[PDB]
DNA sequence: CAGTCCCTGTTCGGGCGCCG
DNA sequence: GGTCGGCGCCCGAACAGGGACTG
């Protein structure tokens, strides 16, 4: 066997276990003649060798079709070798987007014909890389092969290959410092400011100095004219787009075509602004069938209605052009949802994208549109590098009370107030002191563990008085309980007293969402007043009408 | 043609496995040219994703430096070889440099890149290299020589650094010289002027051994931030309430505090707005409690073994305290700053100045970096927190998120 | 007193999308 | 077909840690 040219990667096992030793599958005759015929032409190659009963090992071994060919492609089933391979560190940090291509004079795209095929494994490796070809025959003993090369299928193959093409191309962008070859895998993305003259002679350059290795780039696969067919876009000498998106319409839905609808409207939110997934994602909760029926909503329905409807005209992105800054914009779609477009020039998008989460129980929109910010920041980070400076839906002042008022650390990047509705606001604002004039409420709630029975209520300075009995209640529950009573049978202006610091910590990070059905008729009694003071105080210590409320609602 | 002292992980640990962070371009520009010229000099040498440890690595700039300063987070590296850098290879903490006038830090890293590691730990020391858009893959290295931000640089390096200040220690006595990561701290009782022509000496005697910034500190000048009551005339019921509030969180730390006689004022469901009068014995108590905030609280003192833990609270208006200590209410050190950079503007420069503030600070009163309680969002905080970093030190943190009580740290 | 539990947040496991 | 790696989203279950009350 010859030596290839390309340095091999040491890989050992994990330490006290052996290789794999698995039976192959049944395979269909039209699979089997198509591994024959590849198996001989790569043992013709240098790619595979026949071995003797020597090696012990075995490993399954199958195949699949090809996407728009005629060939097949050879994969195996190193599941068993896998857990007992050593750990790698993958170098692939992510996926290229064309948001950040610059705008270059030519550009040329070429792939590598069967490039693990192409890439040597180590020697001392090669013998648990053993598979087994059934013939045609059950009775025939079958061809046994081993890997000389990295093969499909084994977690180590991808790592070991895009560190090894690293290794390539390094001397050619070293003497070639004005290239820019994206490479991902094998295809590679060759665009350059420089003459189309010259680049066709450094194209083929380029050829020549991966035909030195055994990386074949066949003119089949070679694309000179735009539009370039590139990590699934369609690039053009002036804008982007996503290759053709196909919907599955379907009149009886399945959760598995939900994960597959949602998925196919998650990558097309990059480019196409206004996708929502709220609601079909809503259909995947609480179910654990895959092939289960399930009935379309109809806020389900509505929302997959709006995202064809979105899908239906075509919509396209612009390159990056480092000379001008970096805007990303962010509108309040849902309750709960945000879209944001990043752009250069107006209406010239670079990507667009969504953010949905639910952080915590408790929330406003100030808290998502910050949650919003940072997501966007670090995905420009990935793309671009830099952070793009936010047009945003809430005023310098509403900002500017929120950060400086919250007790935890909180900040945006440098942006400017757009004025496009719905805006984001704060529903409500506790005094900072005492109200004069205003009735001054000792609250108090409490419950026993066991019976699930609670009281709540309060005591006011002019006399007034209440007490409310609970079932199936917790002490949390019902010092919350008690707050919402002295927000009813109040004025515009109410001073609280409370002694329970988790119904304090809530309501004073001016949540204007909740989890909880109370927490929400808290909100909306609280965004009716004109002036709220709360105010804690340690319980148990005989303060106020906080003690003559506490005796009252201990049963 | 230098010996390599051998490391070992600890017993029943692997290396550290820790994912890159995006990088802007800035840093990475930087560290293409500092990566490639390390490597021209056989610091560090490019490997393959046969080695399965890697660590984080970004570029900062120190106060008032231009240029870009590589700095790797070693910190899950640091834990998984702590019996090295603490049983055998151990840097004494003189307690002396907290007491003298001015305390200078200098950056000594580069002497570390002169003393070759160990190979069969070189494995552990794997960093990966981003790329814009991920134009190619992850760029990896490790390192030949002692890196810089690694806890066994220093502890290995301690020989050699303690032959090379041999003479300036002989000649100045009285200084006070302290090494911790990639840092020497000295300290002396000179005049301002003659302190800085010393530093000038050690940087030229430096020198000649093959050492750069200056960062001036005053640790007799350092102050504390106590508990501190209102004075007032005229209280009100919403006054009273805050006040005992305040002094039973206060009592935890303090067994002496009583608030017996002012729970008295607050008997009936009077008006928050309403004023009392302090009653003869409720003066009392509060002079009293007032006295007793001034006095030290009994049995704190510094244990070794404990780890430090700094809690920080958001106070408005560029105010920030902090509190230091190994036991809960048994606070080594409190204190406050104010009007850091960033101030009225920017919570997370803010906060990033302040956790250098008080990781430097316990580095010379007691040698050791806490871990802090940060009052951020995880995301806010790991999003923000490399764009202000001017450390060459990375202290370990968690995230609070503890709503304010009864401001118990600041009036 | 240590033992719970009520509440809340985080981490991870698993499905899909997309690329090679 | 049911192979690998990367990144993204969605969800629930397991895990993790602090107030408040009780033997
Ligand atoms: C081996 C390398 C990476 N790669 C792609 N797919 C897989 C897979 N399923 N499992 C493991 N590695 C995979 O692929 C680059 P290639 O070999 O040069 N050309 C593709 C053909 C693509 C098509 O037209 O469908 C192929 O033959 O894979
Ligand atoms: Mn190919
Ligand atoms: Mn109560």
């Amino acid at each position: 066997v010859p030596i290839s040219p390309i340095e091999t990667v040491p890989v050992k096992l994990k330490p006290g276990m052996d290789g794999p030793k698995v039976k192959q599958w049944p395979l269909t005759e039209e699979k089997i003649k198509a591994l024959v015929e590849i198996c001989t032409e790569m043992e013709k190659e240098g790619k595979i060798s026949k071995i003797g009963p020597e090696n012990p090992y075995n490993t399954p071994v199958f195949a699949i079709k090809k996407k728009d060919s005629t060939k097949w492609r050879k994969l195996v089933d190193f599941r068993e070798l896998n857990k007992r391979t050593q750990d790698f560190w993958e170098v692939q940090l992510g996926i290229p987007h064309p948001a950040g291509l610059k705008k270059k004079k030519s550009v040329t795209v070429l792939d590598v014909g069967d490039a693990y095929f192409s890439v040597p494994l180590d020697e001392d490796f090669r013998k648990y890389t053993a598979f087994t070809i059934p013939s045609i025959n059950n009775e025939t003993p079958g061809i046994r092969y081993q890997y000389n090369v990295l093969p499909q299928g084994w977690k180590g193959s991808p790592a070991i290959f895009q560190s090894s093409m690293t290794k390539i191309l390094e001397p050619f962008k070293k003497q070639n410092p004005d290239i820019v070859i994206y490479q991902y895998m094998d295809d590679l993305y060759v665009g350059s400011d420089l003459e189309i003259g010259q680049h066709r002679t450094k194209i083929e350059e380029l050829r020549q100095h991966l035909l030195r290795w055994g990386l074949t780039t066949p003119d089949k696969k070679h694309q000179k004219e735009p539009p370039f067919l590139w990590m699934g876009y369609e690039l053009h000498p002036d804008k982007w787009t996503v290759q053709p998106i196909v919907l599955p319409e379907k009149d009886s839905w399945t959760v598995n075509d939900i994960c597959k609808l949602v998925g196919k409207l998650n990558w097309a939110s990059q480019i196409y602004p206004g996708i929502k997934v709220r609601q079909l994602s809503k259909l995947l909760r609480g179910t654990k069938a895959l092939t289960e029926v399930i009935p379309l909503t109809e806020e389900a329905e509505l929302e997959l209605a709006e995202n064809r409807e979105i899908l239906k005209e075509p919509v396209h992105g612009v390159y990056y052009d480092p000379s001008k800054d970096l805007i990303a914009e962010i509108q309040k779609q849902g309750q709960g949802q945000w879209t944001y477009q990043i752009y250069q020039e107006p209406f010239k998008n670079l990507k667009t994208g969504k953010y949905a989460r639910m952080r915590g129980a408790h929330t406003n929109d100030v808290k998502q549109l910050t949650e919003a910010v940072q997501k966007i920041t670090t995905e420009s980070i990935v793309i671009w590098g830099k952070t793009p400076k936010f047009k945003l839906p809430i005023q310098k002042e509403t900002w500017e009370t929120w950060w400086t008022e919250y007790w935890q650390a909180t900040w945006i990047p440098e942006w400017e107030f757009v004025n496009t509705p719905p805006l984001v606001k704060l529903w409500y604002q506790l005094e900072k002191e005492p109200i004069v004039g205003a009735e001054t409420f000792y609250v108090d709630g409490a419950a026993n563990r066991e019976t699930k029975l609670g009281k709540a209520g309060y005591v006011t300075n002019k006399g007034r008085q209440k007490v409310v009995p609970l079932t199936n209640t917790t002490n949390q529950k019902t010092e919350l309980q008690a707050i919402y009573l002295a927000l009813q049978d109040s004025g515009l202006e109410v001073n609280i007293v409370t002694n329970s610091q988790y119904a304090l910590g809530i309501i004073q990070a001016q949540p204007d969402k909740s989890e909880s059905e109370l927490v929400n008729q808290i909100i909306e009694q609280l965004i009716k007043k004109e002036k709220v003071y709360l105010a804690w105080v340690p319980a148990h210590k005989g303060i106020g009408g906080n003690e003559q409320v506490d005796k009252l609602v201990s049963a | 043609p230098i010996e390599t002292v051998p490391v070992k992980l600890k017993p029943g640990m692997d290396g550290p496995k820790v994912k890159q962070w995006p990088l802007t371009e800035e840093k990475i520009k930087a560290l293409v040219e500092i990566c490639t010229e390390m490597e021209k000099e056989g610091k560090i040498s490019k490997i393959g994703p046969e080695n399965p440890y890697n660590t984080p690595v970004f570029a900062i700039k120190k106060k008032d430096s231009t240029k870009w300063r590589k700095l790797v987070d070693f910190r899950e590296l640091n834990k998984r070889t702590q019996d090295f850098w603490e049983v055998q290879l151990g840097i004494p903490h003189p307690a002396g440099l907290k007491k003298k006038k001015s305390v200078t830090v200098l950056d000594v890293g580069d002497a570390y890149f002169s003393v070759p590691l160990d190979e069969d730990f070189r494995k552990y020391t794997a960093f990966t290299i981003p790329s814009i858009n991920n134009e190619t893959p992850g760029i990896r290295y490790q390192y030949n020589v002692l890196p810089q931000g690694w806890k066994g640089s220093p502890a290995i390096f301690q020989s050699s650094m303690t032959k090379i200040l041999e003479p300036f220690k002989k000649q100045n006595p009285d200084i006070v010289i302290y090494q911790y990561m990639d840092d020497l701290y000295v300290g002396s009782d000179l005049e301002i002027g003659q302190h800085r022509t010393k530093i000038e000496e050690l940087r030229q005697h430096l020198l000649r051994w093959g050492l750069w910034m200056g960062y001036e500190l005053h640790p007799d000048k350092w102050t504390v931030q106590p508990i501190v009551l209102p004075e007032k005339d005229s209280w009100t019921v919403n006054d009273i309430q805050k006040l005992v509030g305040k002094l039973n969180w206060a009592s935890q730390i303090y067994p002496g505090i009583k608030v017996r006689q002012l729970s008295k004022l607050l008997r009936g469901t009077k008006a928050l707005t309403e004023v009392i009068p302090l009653t003869e014995e409720a003066e009392l108590e509060l002079a009293e409690n007032r006295e007793i905030l001034k006095e030290p609280v009994h049995g704190v003192y510094y244990d070794p073994s404990k780890d430090l833990i700094a809690e920080i609270q958001k106070q408005g208006q560029g105010q920030w305290t902090y509190q230091i200590y190994q036991e809960p209410f048994k606070n080594l050190k409190t204190g406050k700053y104010a009007r850091m950079r960033g101030a009225h503007t920017n919570d997370v420069k803010q906060l990033t100045e302040a956790v250098q503030k008080i990781t430097t600070e316990s580095i010379v009163i007691w040698g050791k970096t806490p871990k802090f309680k940060l009052p951020i969002q995880k995301e806010t905080w790991e999003t923000w927190w490399t764009e202000y970093w001017q450390a060459t030190w990375i202290p370990e943190w968690e995230f609070v998120n503890t709503p304010p009580l009864v401001k118990l740290w600041y009036q």
